[PDB]
DNA sequence: ATCAATATCCACCTGCAGATTCTACCAAAAGTGTATTTGGAAACTGCTCCATCAAAAGGCATGTTCAGCGGAATTCCGCTGAACATGCCTTTTGATGGAGCAGTTTCCAAATACACTTTTGGTAGAATCTGCAGGTGGATATTGAT
DNA sequence: ATCAATATCCACCTGCAGATTCTACCAAAAGTGTATTTGGAAACTGCTCCATCAAAAGGCATGTTCAGCGGAATTCCGCTGAACATGCCTTTTGATGGAGCAGTTTCCAAATACACTTTTGGTAGAATCTGCAGGTGGATATTGAT
């Protein structure tokens, strides 16, 4: 009967930007819907992108173009940096 | 042996994101960098809303962020307002806003 | 015998409701309306109580935004009073009506 | 057994409740004919959403409309709702 | 260089409805966009339905509920009736 | 002999099957799904061709052009709603002048 | 022998009647083609366009402006005018949710 | 300039087709501004699809995909 | 009501851009039988949570009275746009070579995925902790009469 | 502007519902080793994209004039806001019966990938095919002056 939620990660990020602020269960539910919603939007644009180009794989490149098509100007710029940074850092290990 | 999140420098779960991408029937295959890049974007957008919601909570002298603080944060920010332009936040209310012609007469 | 002028209490009302987030239609009457409409599509349906609340949060958000657009339509016509033709123009421009 | 009969419940959406929604919407003056007009727009809105929610319910072979059925119905109509598992 | 399209089938249907009416190439192109558009909307809704209910199969049932969610009243009623007739007429074969 | 014929259809059941399997819609595709889908597509196509055909005959033309498709769809309440967010190239619009604009008679 | 002139609004009505009957593009092509390349150039320099791509852009832009003008007309008439103004277009876009 | 190349008469025709009878003089510049915003939004996405496929030629399909995701689906150019 | 300037309509005529039929290619598909798997339907069933109602308690809906002031009819007239005619700048179409750059095939190395199987990062439930809803009261602020 | 009826803000006060912390299981992440592919790089060809001269002339731009639209000012009927009195019905909290729903277990019909075989669907030199766009004549309608 269990059910995953992004709650613990949303909470970690909250502690990082506002160390002394908590969050109600209804706000957290809103935050979880938001993450799920953005995940589907980006995954769907990436899925579409791959099909249009006849590729059978979704790579970081499709996520990047998808983020670029989905987010408004400035949020797109910062998301791409954070995404690119994470990939490069992940690639530099192991 | 480090988690993929840690290795990526993220708080959001790379492994879980990878699996959700796999079970979503988005493509036949999912490259290893896709969930990392996607997890970072999700974590960035949530840090962005929480920063602004947290400030809204402090402005109303509150320690706990509630739905109204998320709505104030999204509706007062041009870009988030656009990203969530067709989204309704339960218990968020609306921004105070009264048309000028409606105000009591003079000036 | 004190009296606020017409428009004075309406403005205080706008300030008070734009400040809160509480649902504005009574709960039981809205729940009966939902059951009645649903019963007309399919008899014997039950409802999780959170399904009714979700319908009420969506319905109120939709009407509040519709009144905002309706009000802009009234003001465009040099009025401060909304009328059925304002709501109809708004719904037509929104594509909710032919 | 025997659930009482439901009829005329749209009148349960009162004139006072309608002025409140309008206040929240920034409206200062309301014509007498607005109330019936609003009631008619609300019914159309509920019918459309409840119809789709019940369609999701029936497809799942259930008899209970879940919050998820309502959330998916609002989503497909482009009225995405956050806060109920959706 | 082969490029598939529904052109020959749309033409076959045009003949059953209006034996003496032809169609321009631009109109055919519009009809091809139409079939592709409805195919995607219906298949997409069917995919979501199966995912919402945790099944890995898209059956005539998901297609049917999809059509019901997507098409307006009467059109829905007739499409379901054609879809059901076609499945029956196909199971009643050797 | 031919999946389309066993179903009583002109639209290609096999092609639809393949489009469904390769579209990433789900892991598996039921055998009847492409049958039902193809029939729905054929029906909608006929519905539009039937009305576009009538529009062609009304303007005294034998060949259906985009204009006839637009006239067919916008004059029909239901197709207009289904295609509510679609633009038919070279379709033009329905003749329609607001009454308050007509000269005083 | 001749003087003659139609009243204001009479030719405007024949033009509506004539343009609602036809389906041809109403903005000149070359000027449109230039607008398009100019705008594309601000996003990525040295691009080429298939000719059908410029056409798709024109059909879409024209169908959009035409539907916007219909909504704009309803806003002018609502205010009891038969003349559309910038404020009518702004109201139509605001309600449509295109922002003002 | 280019946007200026979209003429008053062309703007008037589009309006006639829209059933408009009388046009104020400030309408022409207002329209031009709306057309440019519309084109920027669609061309931006089409070019983004062009770059993604590593091309230097904007295709009809690129425009069609861009119109579709902006909720302006267009029939007649493929897809 | 009487002209007369122009617009609009119908019948007919015919070349040709674009449509329907001929046709042979041929890679591509659609499809049939088989051996492997598994997705998901009854039947059973624990037990969540939904429907229903009653008492108590008071918030808030209903219905009336009174009159402030909003909306809209009428009149008027300034000046913005529509109509039109003059002048010519610029689009449009087609014949026309120069070249950018799509998109196909082949070779092949990096990079997937699925079954194994080891280890732990979440999740649900129990325990532990605390923000703020809502009442009180009181100083300051806003309205509206005079 | 002066004073009175009222509402608004806000800071302290406090029990508690709701949130943040501690615990022992288990889906579900994370290394290996094959076995298998996707799709990139490059050489390469030819589809169409670009830039352009050159007639033909179709529209745009400018300017003049004035018909009539839109909006300001004034007026006043009656609609809708404010407020009051009365009491109905919503809300909150339990209390109970049980309708349904979801989580194992068992197992048969149905789907997949491979492999192999026959043909439909796409293409295009082919061209004959042909609907109807445009152009003309001549009859009648529409419009707007007088
Ligand atoms: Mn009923
Ligand atoms: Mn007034
Ligand atoms: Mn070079
Ligand atoms: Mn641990
Ligand atoms: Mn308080
Ligand atoms: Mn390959
Ligand atoms: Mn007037
Ligand atoms: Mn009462
Ligand atoms: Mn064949
Ligand atoms: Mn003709
Ligand atoms: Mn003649």
């Amino acid at each position: 009967t269990r059910k995953e939620s992004y709650a613990i990660y949303v909470y970690k990020v909250l502690k990082q930007v506002h160390p002394d602020t908590g969050i109600s269960s209804k706000a957290m539910s809103i935050m979880n819907s938001f993450v799920n919603d953005v995940f589907e939007r980006i995954a769907g644009e990436a899925s579409r992108l791959a099909h249009y180009n006849k590729r059978s794989t979704i790579t970081s490149r499709e996520i990047q173009t998808a983020v670029r098509l989905l987010l408004p100007g400035e949020l797109a710029k910062h998301a791409v940096s954070e995404g690119t940074k994470a990939v490069t850092k992940y690639t530099s290990a192991k | 042996a480090k988690t993929r999140s840690s290795r990526a420098g993220l708080q959001f779960p790379v492994g879980r994101v990878h699996r959700l991408l796999r079970k979503g029937n988005y493509a036949e295959r999912v490259g290893a960098g896709a969930p990392v890049y996607l997890a970072a974007v999700l974590e960035y957008l949530t840090a962005e809303i929480l920063e602004l919601a947290g400030n809204a909570a402090r402005d109303n002298k509150k320690t706990r962020i509630i739905p109204r603080h998320l709505q104030l944060a999204v509706r007062n920010d041009e870009e988030l307002n656009k990203l969530l332009g067709r989204v309704t936040i339960a218990q968020g209310g609306v921004l105070p806003n009264i048309q000028s012609v409606l105000l009591p007469k003079k000036t | 015998p004190h009296r606020y002028r017409p428009g004075t209490v309406a403005l205080r009302e706008i300030r008070r409701y734009q400040k809160s987030t509480e649902l504005l239609i009574r709960k039981l009457p809205f729940q009966r309306l939902v059951r009645e409409i649903a019963q007309d599509f399919k008899t014997d349906l039950r409802f999780q109580s959170s399904a009714v609340m979700a319908l009420q949060e969506a319905s109120e958000a939709y009407l509040v935004a519709l009144f905002e657009d309706t009000n802009l339509c009234a003001i465009h016509a040099k009025r401060v009073t909304i009328m059925p033709k304002d709501i109809q123009l708004a719904r037509r421009i929104r594509g909710e009506r032919a | 057994r025997h659930r009482k009969v439901l009829r005329d419940n749209i009148q349960g959406i009162t004139k006072p409740a309608i002025r409140r929604l309008a206040r929240r919407g920034g409206v200062k003056r309301i014509s007498g004919l607005i109330y019936e007009e609003t009631r008619g727009v609300l019914k159309v809105f509920l019918e459309n959403v409840i119809r789709d929610a019940v369609t999701y319910t029936e497809h799942a072979k259930r008899k209970t409309v879940t919050a998820m059925d309502v959330v998916y119905a609002l989503k497909r109509q482009g009225r995405t709702l956050y806060g109920f598992g959706g």
